[PDB]
C-alpha cells in the first residue's frame, strides 16, 4: 500500500505514494500451494539497502 | 511556530524522525496549512497598519 513498510514492502517491491493504480490479489491456493510446498518463492528481507 | 495547528508535534524535525511518508504527508499538510494561515494574517495585519 503507498508508503506502508515491511519486508515484502521496502525489501521486495516499493510503491510511491503518489502511486495510481490498482491492487488486485486472490488466493492462490488451488493453483501455487501443491504438495510440493511451492518453496521455490523467496523475498528479499536482508538487504543494505530498502 | 510552537503551536501545533492540530498536528501532533511542534517541531517539524520531530514528525520527520519516525513518522513516515505516508501519514507524514498529512501531518505536514496540517502543519504547513497551518503555519501558512498564521504568516497570512500576520502579512494581512502589516498590510493594514
Amino acid at each position: 500500500a503507498p508508503g506502508q513498510t515491511g519486508k515484502i514492502a521496502d525489501y521486495n517491491y516499493k510503491l510511491p505514494d503518489d502511486f495510481t493504480g490498482c491492487v488486485i490479489a486472490w488466493n492462490s491456493n488451488n493453483l501455487d500451494s501443491k504438495v510440493g510446498g511451492n518453496y521455490n518463492y523467496l523475498y528479499r528481507l536482508f538487504r543494505k539497502s530498502n | 511556530l510552537s503551536s501545533n495547528f492540530g498536528a501532533i508535534s511542534s517541531v517539524l524535525n520531530d514528525i520527520l524522525s519516525r513518522l513516515d511518508p505516508p501519514e507524514a504527508e498529512v501531518q505536514i499538510d496540517r502543519l504547513i496549512t497551518g503555519r501558512l494561515q498564521s504568516l497570512q494574517t500576520y502579512v494581512t495585519q502589516q498590510l493594514i497598519r
